[PDB]
This record gives C-alpha cells, sequence and structure tokens, in this order.
C-alpha cells in the first residue's frame, strides 16, 4: 500500500527507538550484575536495514496462513570495575534521556503526517 | 411328481403399502493418521531444555 511506504520511515524509526531504550533501560537494571557488559545497537545501520516477506500460497478456505515469526554491539568500557561489569552510569543515563527526547520527536512527527493526511480528507 | 388334482397348495402374503423415504450419510473414519487425509497442518514444538 502507498499509505504504508509514506509512514514506514517514522514507524520504523519509533520501532527502533523503542527497542533502544529497551535495551538501554535493561542496561540500567543490571547495572550491579558483575560480569554483564554494556549491550546497546546501531541506531543508524538498523535503520537502514530494516528500511531497506512471502506469505504462503492458500488454495483454499481450510489451508491455514503463513505464520509470522537487530544485532547488539559490546559498549566500549570507560573504566574498569574489579566486577567485570563495564555500565557506566553517566553515559547510558545521557543516552536514555536522548532516546527518550527522540522517540518523543518521532511520536510528534509521525502524529503531525496522519493529522495533514486526515485533514486533506475532512470535508 | 405327485400329480393333477394330488397337491393343493394356499398362499397368503403380508405386504407393504407404507411409503417410506430414507436418506442415508457414511463418514469415513480418521483417526488413524495412515488414512487421515488433510489439507493444513501446523505443528509448533518447542523444547527449552535448561
Amino acid at each position: 500500500d502507498r499509505l504504508d511506504a509514506a509512514l514506514r520511515f517514522q514507524q520504523e524509526a519509533l520501532n527502533l527507538r523503542a527497542q533502544r531504550q529497551e535495551i538501554l533501560a535493561a542496561n540500567i537494571a543490571n547495572a550491579d550484575t558483575p560480569g554483564y557488559q554494556a549491550r546497546d545497537i546501531d541506531f543508524a545501520s538498523e535503520l537502514k536495514k530494516v528500511m531497506v516477506g512471502v506469505a504462503l500460497t492458500l488454495t483454499s478456505s481450510h489451508h491455514i496462513p503463513a505464520q509470522a515469526v537487530v544485532d547488539l554491539l559490546y559498549r566500549v568500557p570507560d573504566q574498569p570495575s574489579l566486577d567485570g561489569n563495564t555500565v557506566d552510569m553517566d553515559r547510558e543515563r545521557t543516552q536514555f534521556a536522548d532516546n527518550s527526547l527522540k522517540y518523543q520527536m518521532g511520536l510528534t512527527v509521525l502524529g503531525s503526517q496522519l493529522k495533514g493526511m486526515m485533514n486533506v480528507l475532512q470535508g | 411328481i405327485v400329480g393333477n388334482g394330488n397337491v393343493h397348495a394356499q398362499v397368503t402374503a403380508q405386504l407393504d403399502f407404507a411409503n417410506k423415504e430414507q436418506t442415508e450419510e457414511h463418514y469415513s473414519p480418521n483417526g488413524d493418521a495412515s488414512k487421515a487425509t488433510l489439507r493444513s497442518r501446523q505443528l509448533n514444538i518447542s523444547e527449552q531444555v535448561g
């Protein structure tokens, strides 16, 4: 559908921001686990990958339709801890706040596009 | 064999003058996997051994 193509980029950006938000909050929650590595995703490359499948064929009514079913990069440690935990509070707190801001911005842009498509139709 | 007149027989008949109509439906059993005919089959299998 053409409607999907217009809203594909913002939807994928919003979903990627939510996933990275979950990853950052997991990094915050597991700050005290000894031996836990701080993981993160490269937002731009994954957004390229998602932006850049074959529903199985249903011959009749009984035939069952096809059933549907990111890469994590390690953060470079800054300070060496003794328990092997590489999670840094300041870095991930700033990243968490930034991801929240960008999620809000994506919501704003997507809502503006939908509202414009709506006022085009209203009449 | 017995001869003309050396035999007499009489017959009575209970007849059927009742109009009956019947429709029969039969389904072949398919409980055995060998004779079971299938159109679509979804088999989700999961084994999380710890």
